[PDB]
């Protein structure tokens, strides 16, 4: 019952810093005055520890007390959520998070995880922990009407637009073929991590960044040269991953289900997602 | 046979619509219901009745009969709704499937705690909380906003309610114990009146599922009746298909729904049945 988690580095479910000297987390309060509530997490920085704490590492801590098991939390050696390549050929393999989980050097994923029929048809979702979607970020000032813009849909080097390699963003594109022509434009100029794009867009770089929308509107509200636009084209939900074979499964999802129900849900979205508008 | 499957609904427009058979058959769009009709209201004696049904959940359940590849026998459920539980027994459709009359319900039929103890659900396919309807100008985030929790501490102080003995009702009751006693002066019969007592300035907000929310305010004769931003939905969650427990059924119908939601079928959908003119 000790369980290897494995997460990543995403604000505001995944917050991770460097330890103190002597290597435990320093003592912090959030902005509301909760405790905040750090755990050890070792990642490649070779493999160091370090501190996390958020949206996700909270729902962690409420999971390994209500149904009773101990954990150790990693971050991902990758830095990707996870999407299914050909190796060489014939086979077909998984990287990032999903491909720890497959592979057993997880053995349950924690992280703002999208829910889809790709990675469903190989690992278990809990219910949704969290129900959000995609939309697009930009600097104040760019103009476009969303995903139809021809801007988007008619691409050109004049005006550059990316998601995150090796996500569910990717996978989305890459999954319809009357998305072919996005996806050409896309892979051209496609992330490492969510951080490395936003600060693109910032810095001129990107002209348009795609991405879930739990994570792009709160960019926005802390970095008010940033907006989105087009609201959402597409809903999605966050679920914790686990194998086909977990005996945590039912549980997992049964006190999900119970915190959006109770409010501990909403004391979360409160504490790290909710925000400001500018 | 192994392939024919009982299925149980319940009639709710838009999501289940129920008609007269015709030349004795079903057509245009809608499929073979079946419903036990009662003789009278003193008895148990009733007569099965053949009916048409359709709607957004029909639609639903026509994919998946195509794509998981099963037959159907459609019936609608007499006993109760949804379901509840009544003296330890589930009625509705909810008692249906845990009884094994049906092997899975279709409908409106709200995701949560107390019914994932006695069935399984399938991934949501629509998303539903506790949202919030008002009058165009008036200012409140969700559920949690201080002006609910808190009436008393704003001048003038707000009139809001909800409908009584349903699950929004039993939710803020859990959660908000003064706000629940601070509403019952001002509940409401059923959806209908408390359109009008918002519309005629009694009400100034009206609290409710949030799918029949935004349904409505789709199509609000003006457009001046408006939903809360679904970041603000409390105790998110979906409707769902209810399957009996460790169901060979449950995994196949994930991964479709999770491909339709994929290949924005399910955004067709909502389009047709569900998003109004608003
Ligand atoms: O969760 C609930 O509260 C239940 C149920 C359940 O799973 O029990 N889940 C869904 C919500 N719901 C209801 O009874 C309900 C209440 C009112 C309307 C509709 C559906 C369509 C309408 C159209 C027009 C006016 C009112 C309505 C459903």
């Amino acid at each position: 019952t000790r369980l290897k988690i494995v997460t990543i580095h995403q604000e505001p479910f995944v917050y991770v810093k460097p330890t103190m000297s002597d290597g435990t987390c320093k003592e912090e309060f959030t902005v509301n005055g909760d405790p905040v509530k750090k755990v050890i997490c070792t990642g490649p920085n070779h493999t160091v520890p370090q501190c996390c704490y958020g949206f996700c590492i909270d729902l962690l801590i409420k999971l390994a007390r209500t149904m009773n098991f101990t954990y150790e939390v990693h971050l991902v050696a990758d830095g990707k959520f996870g999407t299914q390549e050909r190796v060489n050929s014939n086979k077909k393999e998984w990287n990032g998070m999903m491909g720890e989980l497959l592979s057993g050097q997880a053995d349950m994923i924690v992280a703002p995880l999208t829910i889809n029929n790709e990675r469903a048809q190989y690992i278990e979702f809990s219910k949704p922990f969290k129900y959000q979607g995609l939309t697009i970020l930009v600097k104040k000032g760019t103009r476009i009407t969303g995903i139809n813009d021809p801007r988007l849909r008619n691409p050109s080097d004049k005006f550059i637009y990316a998601t995150v390699k090796q996500s569910s963003v990717d996978i989305y594109f890459r999954r319809q073929v009357e998305l072919s022509t996005m996806y050409r434009h896309m892979e051209k100029h496609n992330y490492e991590s969510a951080a490395e794009a936003i600060q693109a867009v910032r810095d001129n770089k990107l002209h348009a960044f795609i991405w879930d929308s739990a994570v792009l509107e709160f960019e926005a509200s802390q970095k008010c040269d940033l907006v989105t636009t087009g609201e959402l084209f597409f809903r999605s939900g966050f679920g914790i991953g686990m194998r086909k074979d977990s005996p945590w499964k039912q549980n997992v999802s049964l006190s999900i289900l119970k915190s959006h129900e109770n409010g501990f849900m909403e004391d979360l979205d409160k504490t790290w997602v909710r925000y400001q508008e500018c | 046979d192994d392939n024919h499957l009982s299925i149980v609904t319940l009639e709710e427009a838009p999501f289940v619509i129920v008609e007269d058979i015709d030349t004795e058959t079903c057509v245009r769009n809608t499929v073979p219901c079946r419903k036990f009709v009662k003789i009278n209201n003193s008895t148990n004696e009733g007569m099965n009745v053949k009916k048409c049904c359709k709607g957004f959940c029909i639609d639903i359940l026509k994919k998946l009969s195509r794509t998981v590849k099963f037959t159907y026998d459609l019936y609608l459920v007499t006993n109760g709704k949804h379901g509840k539980k009544v003296n330890n027994v589930w009625n509705g459709m909810i008692g249906e499937v845990v009884y094994q009359r049906a092997v899975m319900a279709v409908g409106s039929l709200t995701i949560n705690e107390e019914r994932s103890e006695v069935v399984d659900f399938s991934v949501p396919f629509v998303e539903t909380g506790i949202s919030v309807m008002v009058s165009r100008g008036t200012q409140v985030t969700g559920l949690s906003d201080k002006k609910f929790q808190r009436p008393h501490d704003y001048s003038p102080p707000f009139r809001f309610g909800t409908v009584p003995n349903g699950s929004t009702e039993r939710n803020i009751r859990n959660n908000y114990p003064y706000m629940h006693q601070y509403m019952t002066r001002f509940n409401q019969r059923g959806v209908e009146d408390a359109l009008v007592s918002l519309k005629t300035g009694k009400l100034d907000a009206f609290i409710y599922d949030a799918a029949v929310l935004n349904y409505k305010a789709g199509r609000d004769e003006g457009c001046k009746l408006v939903t809360i931003g679904s970041g603000y939905i409390f105790a998110t969650t979906g409707y769902g298909i209810a399957l009996q427990k460790g169901s060979p059924w449950k995994r196949q119908i994930d991964l479709a729904l999770l491909q339709f939601v994929g290949d924005g079928e399910m955004e067709e959908l909502e389009t047709l049945w569900l998003t109004g003119i608003c």
